[PDB]
């Protein structure tokens, strides 16, 4: 699995144990990352921050 | 309510209202030794919310630590005591949405 880091256009080959892209983001701006590559399990989302995550190459 | 679906689907809905209320919105993000703050100050009327959020980073990833801080000039103990319920809410929804996937 590759996902993108936070600083384009790199990404990472996850190690084992991390199954998943994630991408974070403030409620009001999808389209501003604040954290970005792989991690283990999905962060629920909270009043201020919205979690996205899936599981297939660059797909953050 | 309905299904776990539909019941996140409302409180993401009351989420969302209640942002849009807010006359302006102010986000803040901070870091700093693995601490991260999270702050958005809700300016409504003449008064004003400021809600943080604080995360530690491990292993390059956010985790959360401690619940979501309500802090106003007034005395926004009925609302932060509203949005920290909200808050719990909104978590046990998804965890009964992601436990059904």
């Amino acid at each position: 699995l590759k996902c993108n880091q936070l600083i384009p256009p790199f990404w990472k080959t996850c190690p084992k144990g991390k199954n998943l892209c994630y991408k974070m983001t403030m409620r009001a701006a999808p389209m501003v990352p604040v954290k970005r590559g792989c991690i283990d399990v999905c962060p629920k989302s909270s009043l201020l921050i919205k979690y996205m995550c899936c599981n297939t190459d660059k797909c953050n | 309510g309905g299904t776990p679906e539909e019941r996140l689907a409302q409180l993401e809905k009351e989420i969302q209202a209640l942002y849009d209320a807010a006359d302006e919105v102010v986000d803040e993000v901070e870091e700093k030794d693995g601490k991260m703050t999270v702050t958005r100050t809700l300016t409504i009327g003449d008064g004003t919310v400021t809600l943080v959020e604080t995360l530690k980073i491990v292993d390059g990833a956010p985790v959360k630590d401690g619940e979501i801080e309500v802090i106003c000039n007034p005395e926004c103990e009925e609302l932060g005591k509203r949005l920290k319920a909200l808050a719990k809410e909104y978590e046990k929804a998804q965890e009964e949405v992601e436990k059904a996937k």
